[PDB]
């Protein structure tokens, strides 16, 4: 229900279509790995399943970029590593000096 | 092209005859077939491949991990609707129906994903004889596959999935940059597939966006007819992308990182006798096996000589056995290491292997003595395998502890010893002197005299000669420093 917009203004305007971000905070908590199994209710198997459905087989949508911040990348189930579904990862590190130079300037 | 005969040849030569004949004989058909291979083998393509080259039915493509779902069962159940009664109403004259299914071990590990195993082997044997129903199954991980499916009757046949292929889909995805003179000359293509070794095609799509990306910031902090993508771009964008591989071939390069000198003569003869018994390994046919032995003092270099003997061979397959690969290793998984590393050595016409510093590996300590007896015999039993037929082997193994050895017994599994003794005449100091460059010709001139006037038989060893020549060459260029040092190392 979440990408309805962006496929109607892409269907709408062809590559006019601006460009519609969304970001999900704290990505770890649901999209755990697929095979963990306990024999209950496969709500969050599906979930999954959905959002790879409409992320992989897009039906050419080419104008979303999704965002996802984490604390724990190993917890991501590894169905979502690959080329076309969250290519580029970034590390963010403990600043250097001057950064924390830069840092203090900014508080104070 | 190989397996592409064998799989034709052997499995699919039955449905050729007249029905009758497989009807009257009893004859029956091979049903299924394991294609297994690492990611990005194109395993999916040569399933698509298979159907429409045999003229088979429209394969019926579903994904392993869609499967997930009784309903599951009706829909196993289901997929043989269609066949089932296409053989009915003919039989023998049913038309060859192939499923595949991707990602096989992702719902057939060893309970909807029990309850599919059930089905499919309900169907697929005991009341039913469909022989036109052939399945493919592909999978990254061959050990994966549940038990229940790995038995004759089932699955019998097995197959497993280039530099010039790599050019090749380097030009498909080139074409459109090539063909719109956005490109520079200066750009090979061969070379970067020689900087290419270990990637897959996705990978290489990787690679271009992100070597265009450098493009892209080079103009953004109306020009746009002077993009052109650089050679400079691609090379800097080799940074982000990553293979999955691994070689030794460069751990056998940077063991001869330090050069050699030829201070003395005894160097070329040695050298000489391992040209000749790598030449003696090529052209003897019944000499499938050759051990030699490279024994010395501490420190006097051993590594490097067998290093660049083995680079000098030339040979397809060449590799090195070093402490450094097994530390941290539990016992059980060393001696595994060491057997799956001999057992890579039998699939090749021509082959070196080199085991360095072998008392290391024994974990040898003279206060017990303590050491691995498990180790050492695997090894022991492993220098005296012969190895299959046609295939040819050379070893060379070294060590410092000759008389260690001696006590073991192990002696008799060498076949010949080469001794190489340490240099002890001021002439190879003059030569390395030279070599290094350390001093100019006054200096160089002085230090043979006041060596010579204090310490006559030198009795040191290369690498100790030059750690001493790299740490005086600071404090004190001059000899007042150098001829101490040495004297101190004596
Ligand atoms: N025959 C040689 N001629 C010239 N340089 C050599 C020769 N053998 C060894 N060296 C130099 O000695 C350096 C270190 O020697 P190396 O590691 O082979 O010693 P080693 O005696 O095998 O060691 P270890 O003491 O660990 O048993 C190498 O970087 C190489 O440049």
């Amino acid at each position: 229900n979440l990408f309805k917009d962006a496929e109607a203004e892409y269907r709408a305007k062809g590559e006019e279509s601006s460009l519609h971000i969304i970001i999900f905070d704290e990505l770890d908590s649901v999209f755990k790995q697929r095979g963990s199994r306990g024999d209950g209710t496969g709500v969050g198997d599906n979930v999954v399943n959905q959002l790879l459905a409409k992320m992989d087989g897009v039906d050419q949508l080419n104008n979303i970029l999704v965002i996802g911040m984490t604390n724990r990348k190993d917890l991501i189930d590894s169905a979502l590593l690959r080329p076309g579904r969250f290519e580029v990862q970034v590390e963010i590190h403990l600043p250097d000096e001057k950064g924390r130079l830069q840092i203090f300037d900014i508080q104070t | 092209d190989k397996e592409f005969t064998k799989i034709f040849r052997r499995a699919f030569a039955s449905r050729i005859f007249p029905p009758s004949v497989i009807e009257k004989l009893g004859i029956s058909h091979v049903k299924g077939l394991l294609l297994y291979g690492p990611p990005g083998t194109g395993k999916t393509l040569i399933a698509r491949k298979i159907g429409t080259m045999l003229n088979a039915k429209e394969p019926k493509i579903v994904n392993g991990p869609e499967i997930l779902s009784g309903s599951s069962e009706e829909n196993i159940r289901n997929l043989f609707k269609d066949a089932e009664a296409e053989y009915r109403a003919k039989g023998e004259e049913s038309s060859l129906h192939i499923i595949i299914f991707d990602e096989l071990d992702s719902v057939f590990k060893q309970g909807v994903g029990d309850n599919v195993v059930n089905q499919l082997l309900a169907k697929m044997d005991g009341v039913d004889q469909l022989n036109n129903i052939l399945v493919i199954g592909m999978t990254n991980r061959k050990d994966l596959i549940d038990s229940a499916l790995l038995r004759p009757g089932r699955f019998e046949v097995q197959v497993e999935i280039d530099e010039k292929g790599r050019l090749q889909i380097f030009d498909i995805q080139t074409k459109k940059m090539r063909e719109n003179n956005m490109m520079s000359d200066d750009v090979n293509l061969a070379e970067l597939a020689a900087l290419t070794k270990n990637f897959s095609g996705a990978e290489i799509e990787g690679l271009v966006k992100s070597a265009s990306s450098f493009a892209i910031n080079k103009t953004v902090n109306k020009d746009i007819a002077k993009l052109k993508v650089t050679r400079e771009d691609f090379l800097n964008a080799l940074n982000d992308v990553t293979p999955a591989f691994g070689i030794s071939e460069e751990d056998l390069k940077t063991c001869v990182e330090g050069g050699m000198m030829l201070y003395s003569e005894r160097v070329n003869s040695i050298l000489k006798n391992g040209a000749r018994y790598v030449r003696q390994v090529r052209e003897s046919d019944k000499s499938r096996l050759v051990s030699l032995l490279i024994h010395g003092p501490a420190g006097s270099g051993k590594t490097a000589l067998a290093a660049e003997i083995a680079l000098k061979s030339g040979f397809p397959f060449i590799r090195l056995i070093s402490p450094n690969e097994l530390s941290g290793m539990s016992e059980s998984a060393k001696i595994a290491y060491i057997d799956n590393t001999f057992r890579d050595a039998y699939k090749s016409p021509l082959n070196i292997l080199v085991i360095d510093s072998l008392e290391t590996l024994v974990d040898w300590v003279p206060i017990g003595p303590r050491f691995s007896n498990n180790i050492l015999q695997m090894l022991k039993v492993a220098l005296k395998r012969k190895p299959p037929q046609d295939r040819r082997l050379l070893i060379m193994t070294t060590t410092s502890a000759y008389s260690v050895l001696q006590q073991m017994d192990i002696l008799s599994c060498f076949d010949n010893e080469i001794a190489v003794p340490n240099m002890t005449n001021l002439d190879e100091l003059n030569n390395v002197m030279i070599e290094s460059n350390f001093l100019d010709d006054a200096g160089r001139v002085k230090v043979i005299n006041e060596l010579s006037r204090s310490c006559p038989n030198f009795n040191v060893g290369i690498k100790k000669t030059l750690t001493n020549i790299e740490t005086a060459r600071h404090d004190e260029d001059p000899v007042n420093e150098l001829v101490e040092l040495m004297t101190q190392s004596a």
